[PDB]
């Protein structure tokens, strides 16, 4: 992004915020943090919001089947699980009984 | 199982993307603003001194 | 400077994707040829992991088939035998010996030999008309005559020996059966053995799960590298523009 | 992936053919040793040459007893019986002349594609006609050749797939070299016009 003008950066930021408002509608902690983040004169608030998001995700990982703490890395494991489960779903068809 | 994992993956993948973009774009905009301020300071300093 | 500036963003995007990709792997890439050789090593790991996966799958299939033979109703060649048991006024022999103890089970299994899973039918002439119709049955069907409710020991020319039994089946014919372990009859503890088999098959299922996961991981890694080269080589491994612009 | 698949199937066929150890189709040597230990001969060895047309009928007739020793005495076995431990778990023995083996005692009655045998008092045995009978083997070379035909078909398919993969890899190397040495100028316009200007 270093080789872009500020107008494009603001456009992306605004559209991302538009998506976030809907994504985070139900939660309250994240909603409060996002609310606090939008004053341009206090930048660290945005990174604090980011930290809140990451922690919130880490609680929801369900490590019974997954081990990565970083969610971004956990995406690949969910993808692998989908592929493997779809493969197991194939067929057996040895059906014969009383 | 495929249903549950599908829901979890969709949620993660969308929320993480929006959070990351929203935060990082502003971070870089601040970096560029600081660079512009430094350039302005040096230019006006140079011509003032000369 | 204008040329370098136009070129820069593409090179930077390419570098970020490359760093993510190689860091995701254990080895660090440095050139196009290097990436290709890494492709080849990835293929070799695919075709090894798949072999172990398939072999474990074969063992698991054998285990389920073995377990299934011991299931129902009195574990036997159940596919046709149950219908064949009711289509004549008879009872399955293995079912008559459902209750026998573990100590007499090997003896009886040796005694009855292949005929363990025959049917008891007290006349054997009433089947003679039905018989021509049997086109759907095990390749060797055994029939015995006696009272199904209080069946007497079939007249065998039997003779007990050390850990074995001798029998005269016919004039000028004898059979000699050695005591097996974990027999057919006594289908009370044969549930004990299928319990042992369930415990055995659990491990195969677990191991197969891990191997399949590994194969999928390798396949997706190859997909990632292919996607990369599809979208990336135009500027891969080129010299850094930040440096030259600074200069 | 496909050439590896074909190689695996060809291994399976080769394993199946190898399982035809001796002479063509494996026969248990332990039974030969047992036939040596008692005066007699292995039954399949006696009927190994019967016609393929009647072979399924005979195999249906004998049932499990197909693998057994023809001992005309039955006096040598009984003393040695308690001495037998390595033998197959269900050993079968028949009495008759090994050189000219008279029909075994079966009250056999022939049904449509099946046989019925009154084995003993209060016992009948019923069997259907199989294929690949133990008798009338004649080495069953035709099955070995059918398996060889299948194996050679798999080998040929494997050869074609290996050749195809080699072609594809060569094309890949060509492209790698090209983007390594001409990509910087690929698809650009002719400079002579600009030079003229």
């Amino acid at each position: 992004l270093a080789y872009m003008e500020g107008g494009a950066l603001r456009s992306m930021s605004d559209k991302a915020l538009g998506a976030l408002r809907l994504a985070v509608a139900d939660n309250e902690h994240l909603r409060d943090a996002l609310r606090l983040s939008e004053d341009p004169k206090r930048p660290e608030r945005k990174v604090q919001f980011f930290i809140a998001v990451y922690q919130h995700l880490r609680e929801r990982i369900r490590q019974d089947i997954i081990r990565t703490d970083d969610p971004v890395d956990a995406i690949e494991q969910m993808e692998i699980e989908l592929a493997r489960l779809t493969e197991e779903l194939t067929a057996r068809e040895q059906k014969l009984a009383i | 199982a495929i249903r549950v994992t599908q829901s979890d993956r969709d949620l993660f993948k969308h929320l993480i993307t929006e959070a990351t973009s929203y935060v990082s774009a502003d971070y870089m905009r601040h970096a560029n603003e600081r660079r512009t301020h430094l350039d302005e300071a040096l230019a006006l300093r140079g011509e003032l001194f000369g | 400077i204008q040329s370098l500036t136009a070129r820069a963003p593409v090179w930077l995007a390419a570098q970020d994707t490359l760093n993510q990709l190689c860091e995701q792997s254990g080895e660090t890439l440095a050139s196009s040829n290097d990436v290709t050789e890494y492709m080849q090593q990835l293929l070799e790991r695919e075709r090894e992991a798949t072999v172990e996966r398939d072999e474990v799958a074969a063992q698991k299939r054998e285990l389920e088939k073995q377990i299934e033979r011991l299931s129902q109703p009195s574990g036997a060649e159940d596919s046709r035998m149950i219908a064949l048991a009711e289509r004549f006024g008879g009872v399955l022999l293995s079912e008559i010996y459902d209750d026998i103890t573990i100590d007499d089970a090997p003896y009886f299994s040796a005694l009855y030999g292949p005929a363990r899973h025959g049917i008891v039918v007290p006349d054997l002439s009433l089947v003679r008309p039905h018989l021509e119709t049997l086109e759907d049955c095990p390749e060797d069907l055994y029939l015995i005559e006696g009272d199904p409710q209080s069946f007497d020991d079939s007249v065998f020319n039997a003779e007990e020996q050390t850990n074995a039994v001798l029998v005269k089946s016919s004039d000028r014919q004898w059979r000699y059966s050695r005591y097996p372990e974990l027999p057919l009859f006594g289908r009370a503890a044969r549930e004990n053995r299928l319990e042992a088999l369930n415990l055995e098959r659990d491990a195969l299922a677990e191991r197969y799960a891990t191997l399949s996961f590994d194969v999928q991981k390798i396949q997706r890694a190859h997909q990632a590298f292919s996607q990369f080269v599809g979208k990336h080589l135009s500027v891969a491994f080129d010299t850094d523009p930040e440096a030259e612009i600074r200069e």
